DNA sequence: AGCAGAT
DNA sequence: ATCTGCTTTGGGTGGGTGGGTGGGTTGAGGCAATT
């Protein structure tokens, strides 16, 4: 009567085939073996592959439709329709067996109540910079996330994406348009993430430089901000310390920059 | 309908045998000649 | 029988549900509901309360009934409704729309009142649900809550213009002008094929007559997200929202709203050309209810402070509270604020009631604090700093919208400052370009653009209360008020009154100033009523002068003159003190000058001259 | 099936332009000063309208202005018949170029003047006054407005072809031995043209509430009502708010057809739109325009 | 390939 | 009811007598005004 996929409550993923328990059994896992963009060629291709690399980009999560619920304002009844593709093309005519048996032309329209619907997500994977070669560029792979896996991907992770590697086929004109050159994406289906006490503090918050026991003890200062602004008399003191370097080039100020923004949890580092 | 076009009621009327069919529009929400009126003009 | 589709719910008992919901209801049972059962009133908790609320809009002749979830859940009968209205919010609000016109029009009939029910049928009546459920986030909005009621805070960022939405199609034909309408299903137009009328049934002689259909107001807005509700700090998503009949433009840009709607979603087709639709939806919220996030008595109230004899200094404190020892400079403001008379002049040009002031010293003392002040009173206002791109603009300025491609003249902060005071923080760094339209201003109070081929003036009627540093790391008593200045002199001459506030090191001033800031870690005034009352003084009130004015002032010019050859003073002074003297008057809502206004204008302005 | 509130109302109109006075008679003397300077619009009070009939008359055409302003021009052209014969044609030689002058109803001095921003859908078709600033005028062209054809074939003429938002062509030769249906040619010598200009207003800015964007309007004006408006005044504009369809879409000669996230979704259904949908926008049609903001002949001019 | 038109 | 026929995506394998208020947006180079 109805498609399976239209009860069905639940989504499918594979965990690939873990390093250690391929060894156990004397067997190669190349579902868990990571690659970079720059290996995964057009021969990989409908395969259960890994990616390593940066998420640079991720879409806002959307209604990817499923499987499509008519009715008939004549016949009383309810058509389904299954859509695997970017596109399609609705029903505009009645096919049940009432309809034809009586000729009644009942028009067919959508509802979105009935259909089914899984979450959709697109991001984007770029290569490392340590993978890419001498005098190149980094390439990005696209990636489809559907159903529970959702919103486990952000800007800015080094994740091990495991999914299914297949094309995107164009429709209709540019289909014809295109010629044999064909789109790619990856079907995530799982997903690894990476990860005297002022005395000691400030000795401890860069020892690759020379002691510079007041500057440390300032920047600790800094990082704390201690401060009560409760004035709630129109306005309120500043709640925040703030402080400056400056000295003739050959000092570590870079390096104290750098040490004291790595160190704070909202650090933001940029140059004039 | 006080609702804008797309406000978007379903309705289902029950027939003297157990059928259901179905119209659309506020109007039929609340009232049935309004509903057979319509099942008349969308022939 | 009627059912709702895809459900098992009559329609027929959620009328008469929510009919009995309506006829019988009252407050007690909601403050039973939430444990507030100890706080029930004798009289209104007692009285019903829907009954009320209908009367008084019939009243009142509106249509709209604001409605709160929970009290459908505070009635035994209504809590099937209340989860029917968050799961099918389309149906059951329509049930609710018709019995509220259904019950509107059964209590004339029963009470047999002298109302008029033909104007009652003729209208459309809605209810506006809100506070359905914790409010969830933009970015938990799942496939789940597809056509369902959830409620959303964001802040709005943008409205486009009102979009006419069809209704009801109309029909003429071309061989016997006759004229049917045909209403509108999921806007599709069900146009006829031949004629209604029998004698003439010619068929495919339809046309659509654009400009005698039906239409309805609809209008897209864009919301953004709560600062709060960003988990870590990157870009805030954005959801787009549709708004019909009268809640259209109902939130205006920049505005914190919460807005309850259903959860919808619609395809995109994937042409202008075919029926072919992209398989991802897009999503949108339908509202159906916004929410945002002068009296006899209190006229008496200012007739009672205004009778008291310290007023002067009771506004002078209140200004400005957590400054400390600066009663001239707050003196001098509060008779800003307040402004002198406007002339409107026949046989002679027009003279400004405006006060400019000046608030230049050194950079340790409060004068950014004193701006801000001053913006928070003003009824109207701008706050800006010179060569400040964060600042909208101090001068009209010719641009092309972003959104819709199109040029739009944009008023700058001095015209939006019309009526009001424009404080300019940074008065040392200027365009001279900006300076020049600043001497337009204060000298011709209009701003005229004559570019990109408009020719055009606007009115530019605003004071101004500038601040100024000085060039060095501190104001040199030695030098003048122009060389420390930096401003040219024909600038720094048209402030009616410039104050020196200057940092002397003093054992005892920075004792107490210190004393006063540590301390921080004669009543005083809401600012509230401050700006209500500037606002009722400044505009019923306008002073006159007298004859005993006209001699005072005559006397203390000519004195002012003769003290220089220096010159001392100059015919500016007179400008200054008749306005300072008008706007004294205003503060105390006198309707005259007398010897005293003109006395204190004299004081403020010989002072001003006095350390300047 | 004749229109028989359009007829009355028509009535009614003929009677206010030959028995109002305020004691000599106002409109009748008009149309004599029209007669003598040889001008086209005729200036209607809209206050002097209310008086008579006890406010009746005023209402129907200030809520429906579309429908009734075709009666409107048959009840002038009638009271002009009876006063001023020859004021009807168009003004050594016989010429003989003297068609039908194309009369203009121009209104003014309404009750109340409203603002771009309380423009709502509910006064479509209606006569109303607004208020803006200019900030752009595009050029006077000639629009189509009594389109004359002549059939391909046999050689027939179509003359009066009301014109829509688009060019339109008749669909049905009178000659009944032809057969053309979708075939003709414009007739550019009988046709008759009207003059039209395009002016963008925006709400003036003490109107704009503080830290807005301004709302804009596209004006329409015909007639000698063209040029009379330059950018950076401020106008108050008196017409009729009317909707103007895409036209693309509609289908038009030689033209291929094709802020809000893709929800701004038109009417479909109509027989000319196979697979598309109608869009929507407000716009006015001003009939009238006020800016808020040799010594024979100079004393001649003085009183 | 979907939709717009003539026999 | 069947047969006949045009046009996309968006892009230079349609163009500049269709333009840029129909979208394709960085890079370089020349000019006035600002300095
Ligand atoms: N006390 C120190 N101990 C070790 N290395 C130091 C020390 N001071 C400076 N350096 C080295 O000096 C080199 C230059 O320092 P850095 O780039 O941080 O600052 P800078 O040269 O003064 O800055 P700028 O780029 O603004 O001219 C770095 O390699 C840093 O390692
Ligand atoms: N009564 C007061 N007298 C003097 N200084 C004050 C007083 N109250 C506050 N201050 C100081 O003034 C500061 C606010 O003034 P602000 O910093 O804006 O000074 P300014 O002279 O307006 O400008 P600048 O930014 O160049 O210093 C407060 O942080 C406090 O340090
Ligand atoms: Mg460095
Ligand atoms: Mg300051
Ligand atoms: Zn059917
Ligand atoms: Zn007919
Ligand atoms: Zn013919």
């Amino acid at each position: 009567l109805f498609p399976p996929n239209l009860t069905r409550r639940y989504f499918l993923y594979f965990k690939p085939l873990s390093q250690n328990c391929a060894r156990r059994y004397r067997k190669k896992a190349i579902s868990s073996k990571p690659l970079s963009v720059r290996q995964i060629k057009g021969d990989f291709l409908g395969q259960l592959i890994t990616v390593r690399g940066i998420i640079t980009r991720v879409s806002d999560v959307k209604p990817a439709v499923e499987v499509i619920a008519y009715t008939c304002d004549q016949c009383g009844y309810e058509v389904f329709q299954e859509v695997n593709s970017r596109t399609f093309t609705p029903l505009s005519e009645c096919t049940s067996e009432e309809c034809s048996q009586n000729q009644t032309k009942g028009q067919l329209f959508m509802s979105t109540r009935a259909s089914k619907f899984s979450a959709f997500q697109e991001c984007k994977i770029q290569e490392l910079s340590q993978q890419v070669p001498v005098g190149h560029i980094p390439r990005s792979l696209n990636i489809h996330v559907n159903g529970t896996l959702v919103r486990s991907l952000s800007p800015g992770d080094i994740v091990d994406v495991t999914g299914i590697f297949l094309p995107a086929p164009y429709t209709g004109f540019k289909a014809l348009k295109a010629g044999l050159l064909t789109e790619t994406y990856l079907e995530a289906q799982f997903v690894r993430q990476h990860k005297d006490v002022y005395n000691r503090l400030a000795k401890s918050i860069a020892p690759e430089i020379y002691g510079n026991l007041d500057v440390k003890k300032a920047l600790l200062l800094l990082l704390v901000g201690g401060v009560d602004k409760r004035v709630g008399d129109g306005m309120k003191i500043r709640g925040d310390i703030n402080v400056c370097l400056m000295g003739d080039p050959g000092v570590a100020k870079s390096q104290l920059l750098k040490a004291i923004c790595k160190i704070s949890p909202r650090g933001v580092y940029t140059t004039g | 309908s006080a609702r804008h076009s797309r406000f978007g009621g379903l309705l289902s009327i029950q027939t003297p045998d157990k059928t259901r069919l179905t119209v659309s529009g506020s109007q039929a929400l609340v009232d049935e000649k309004i509903a057979l009126q319509k099942l008349d003009d969308s022939k | 029988l009627r059912i709702i589709w895809g459900t098992n719910v009559s329609i027929q008992e959620c009328t008469t549900n929510f009919r009995n919901f309506l006829m019988s209801f009252k407050y007690k049972f909601r403050k039973i509901l939430d444990e507030r059962e100890e706080f029930i009133n004798n009289t209104t908790d007692e009285e019903l309360y829907y009954i009320k609320q209908l009367n008084e809009m019939r009243e009142l002749g509106t249509s709209n009934l604001n409605l709160d979830a929970r009290n459908l859940l505070a009635y035994k009968q209504t809590e099937d409704l209340y989860h029917q209205l968050l799961n099918y919010p389309q149906e059951v609000i329509s049930i609710m729309d018709q019995t509220i016109k259904d019950c509107m029009v059964s209590l004339i009939v029963d009470n047999n009142l002298d109302y008029d029910l033909d104007e009652i049928e003729t209208k459309f009546y809605k209810v506006r649900p809100y506070n359905v459920g914790s409010c969830k986030g933009m970015r938990e909005l799942n496939p789940n809550d597809i056509d369902k009621l959830i409620n959303l805070k964001g802040l709005v960022l943008r409205s486009t213009p009102v979009i006419p939405d069809m209704k009801v199609a109309f029909f003429k034909c071309n061989v016997c002008d006759h004229t049917m309408a045909v209403e509108i299903d999921r806007g599709v137009i069900q146009e006829p094929a031949r004629c209604e009328r029998i004698d003439c049934n010619e068929p495919n002689s339809m046309s659509l007559i654009h400009n005698r259909c039906s239409f309805a107001d609809k209008q897209v807005i864009k919301l953004q997200e709560t600062p709060d509700f960003v988990p870590d700090g990157q870009t805030p998503h954005s959801i787009s929202l549709c708004v019909y009949d009268e809640l259209v433009d109902s939130c205006r840009a920049g505005d914190r709203i919460e807005v309850t709607g259903t959860f919808r979603s619609i395809p995109i087709r994937a042409n202008s050309r075919q029926r072919v639709l992209k398989s991802l939806y897009k999503t949108y919220v339908d509202v159906v209810h916004v929410k945002k996030v002068i009296t006899d008595q209190d006229l008496a109230k200012i007739r009672e402070v205004a009778a008291r004899e310290d007023l002067y200094s009771l506004l002078a404190r209140s200004i400005a509270p957590s400054i400390y020892e600066l009663e001239d400079v707050k003196k001098g403001i509060l008779l800003q604020l307040f402004g002198g008379t406007n002339k409107t002049f026949t046989k002679g040009g027009r003279y400004r009631g405006d006060i400019n002031i000046l608030l230049c010293g050194d950079p340790s003392t409060s004068k950014s604090q004193i701006l801000q002040y001053v913006h928070k009173i003003t009824p109207r206002g701008v706050y800006t700093s010179g060569k400040g791109s964060s600042a909208v603009g101090l001068t009209a300025y010719i641009t092309r919208d972003v959104d819709t491609k199109q040029l739009v003249l944009e008023s700058g902060a001095l015209v939006l400052s019309d009526g009001g005071v424009c404080c300019i923080d940074e008065f040392d760094k200027m365009s001279d370009s900006t300076r020049s339209v600043l001497h337009e201003v204060m000298e011709q109070q209009t701003i005229s653009i004559a570019k990109a081929g408009i020719i055009t003036t606007l009115n530019a009627r605003s004071s101004i209360l500038a601040s100024a540093n000085p060039i060095g790391s501190r104001y040199n008593p030695n030098l003048p008020v122009t060389e420390n200045i930096d401003l040219p002199p024909p600038l720094l001459s048209r402030f009616d009154l410039v104050y020196l506030v200057l940092d002397k090191v003093d054992e005892k001033n920075d004792r107490e100033l210190a004393k006063h800031l540590t301390n921080l870690y004669d009543d005083v005034l809401p600012v509230e009523f401050l700006t209500m009352y500037i606002s009722y003084a400044k505009e019923h009130i306008h002073p006159i002068i007298t004859e005993a004015a006209k001699t005072e002032l005559v006397r203390a010019y000519v004195g002012m003159r003769k003290m220089g050859k220096r010159i001392t003073a100059t015919t500016r002074q007179l400008e200054s003190m008749i306005r300072l003297a008008e706007a004294h008057a205003k503060m105390k809502l006198k309707n005259v000058v007398e010897l005293e206004d003109v006395q204190e204008a004299v004081r403020l302005i010989r002072s001003a001259i006095k350390d300047y | 099936v004749d229109d028989v509130t359009g007829e009355k109302v028509r009535e009614a109109f003929e009677q206010f332009l030959e028995d109002f006075s305020v004691v000599e008679k106002v409109y009748r003397a008009q149309i004599e000063f029209m007669k003598i300077y040889d001008l086209n619009t005729i200036y209607i009070d809209y206050q002097h309208l209310s008086m008579r009939e006890n406010g009746a008359l005023a209402m129907a055409i200030s809520e429906q202005y579309y429908r009734f302003l075709p009666f409107l021009q048959k009840g002038l052209r009638r009271v002009v018949r009876k006063y001023a014969p020859e004021l009807l044609n168009t003004s050594t030689s016989t010429s003989p170029e003297q068609t039908e002058r194309v009369f203009q109803i121009s209104f003014f001095n309404l009750p109340t003047v409203h603002r771009i921003r309380d423009i709502r859908s509910e006064k479509i078709g209606s006569l109303l006054s607004i208020s803006g600033t200019v900030t752009r005028t595009s050029e006077v062209r000639p629009e189509l407005y009594k389109a004359s054809f002549t059939c391909d074939m046999c050689r027939a003429i179509v003359d009066n072809v009301e014109q829509s938002f688009k060019y339109t062509e008749p669909t049905f030769c009178p000659n009944p031995s032809c057969e053309n249906r979708a075939f003709w040619t414009l007739n550019v010598t009988r046709s008759r043209f009207l003059d039209w200009q395009k002016v963008r207003i925006q709400e003036n800015a003490n109107e704009i509430p503080t830290g807005s964007m301004p709302r804009t309007l596209d004006v329409i004006l015909r007639g000698d009502s063209v040029e009379r408006a330059k950018p950076g005044d401020r106008c108050k504009f008196t017409g009729v708010e009317i909707v103007v369809p895409d036209v693309t879409q509609l289908g038009l000669p030689g033209v291929k057809p094709s802020t809000t996230e893709g929800l701004n979704s038109g009417v479909t259904g109509l027989r000319s739109l196979g697979v598309r949908d109608l869009t929507y926008k407000i716009s006015f049609l001003a009939c009238h325009v006020i800016s808020i903001g040799d010594q024979e002949v100079f004393l001649n001019s003085l009183s």
